[PDB]
């Protein structure tokens, strides 16, 4: 796993549009407070996916960072009449959730920020799939997905999901099935590639590298605990910058060799910056890969 | 009077089973993740004594 479970880098907000009634402990997301859509992540034998990286950035992460786009509506209404976008994308997803909340996020087809709403004061029930009247109510929403957001320039277009013998998996539709349908409840993986949809895969093959990047160096000042520190700061090698830094040779090797007139003792992260998939045979680096639990409705005829 | 026919269809020559199984062909699915050293579970004691069912 990673040691980094509540310390997110960079911005680290997890708030959508509708339910901003936790910004005071989840703006920005530190080791205090009490965020609904970010303890449910770090729970043991719920999401290992998220468990095992964690130095990247999440859903909504990505979307404030300008990374993942925004879908229309992006927090439809769960109780309005005649109707409600968010409702077929919900009911073909196979997922559980506790009580006491209200939103829930997950991913529409075009890759972009979809996510349901609750008036107050309606909570959700066990599937999710409907809202109904009312301890204390979450005032958050419910990843129903296990992705992590993270910044790529790879293109993947014309990598469609090319799942043979299913006709319709998760809540994409491959074609029209007019003949026999096999509806069955199994887990398969997606990516999400620049400039694609919400492509589906059967094996999930990870990669972990580094770079030249600042998200995948942190650091640390010395003061009179552990105290966080922009690392964004430390000048390049014969460039500008704010406050000096130094470190080992994974940290100087990347920067500048500063030590005598640093301010902090920059370090190395424990793998991270860059994760590629294995798809086409040839490696890719993925947008928002995850490993979600849907129902997958397979051909017969 | 009663009659008990016994029609005869053919003659069958089977054979008694005992001990049978089921099988077929597979195909197997590799599935790798390279870990560093030093990061969560990268050791050079956990990848040598590495049990099957863990």
């Amino acid at each position: 796993e990673d040691p980094h479970l509540r310390n997110r880098p960079g911005k680290g907000h997890n708030y959508i549009d509708g339910m901003t009634q936790e910004d005071a402990t989840c703006k920005p997301v530190t080791y205090a407070g009490a965020c609904s859509s970010f303890d449910v992540l770090l729970e043991k034998g719920k999401f290992p996916l998220f468990q095992s990286y964690a130095h990247h950035r999440t859903l909504l992460e990505a979307v404030h960072d300008t990374i993942i786009a925004k879908a229309d509506p992006p927090s439809c209404d769960l109780q309005s009449a005649h109707g409600n976008p968010c409702m077929k994308e919900k009911l073909v997803m196979k997922t559980h959730c506790p009580n006491d909340y209200q939103s829930a996020h997950y991913l529409n087809n075009d890759g972009k920020m979809a996510s349901v709403k609750c008036p107050p004061k309606y909570e959700l029930t066990e599937d999710c799939n409907f809202c109904r009247q009312m301890a204390s109510l979450k005032k958050g929403s419910y990843p129903l997905q296990d992705l992590f957001c993270q910044s790529s320039e790879d293109d993947g277009s014309k990598l469609k999901t090319k799942m043979k013998g299913v006709c319709e998996v998760g809540v994409q539709a491959l074609k029209k099935c007019d003949g026999q349908l096999s509806t069955a409840h199994e887990v398969v993986p997606f990516a999400v590639f620049k400039n694609s949809k919400k492509v589906y895969l059967d094996k999930l093959d990870l990669k972990t590298e580094e770079n030249l990047l600042p998200d995948s160096f942190v650091c640390f000042e010395h003061k009179g605990e552990l105290k966080s520190f922009d690392i964004s700061q430390c000048p390049k090698i014969g460039g500008h910058g704010s406050k000096k830094c130094t470190g080992d040779a994974a940290f100087c090797s990347a920067y500048e060799c500063t030590a005598q007139y640093a301010n902090a003792y920059c370090s190395h992260a424990n793998g991270s910056g860059i994760v590629q998939i294995q798809v086409s045979g040839v490696w890719k680096k993925p947008l928002c890969v995850g490993y979600e639990r849907v129902v997958v409705k397979r051909e017969l005829s | 009077t009663k009659f008990l026919k016994i029609k005869t269809v053919s003659s069958e020559l089977s054979c008694r089973e005992g001990q049978s199984y089921w099988t077929g062909s597979f195909s197997p699915k590799c599935l790798s993740s390279r870990r560093c050293h030093l990061v969560g579970e990268c050791h050079v004691n956990r990848c040598l004594s590495w049990r099957d069912n863990e």
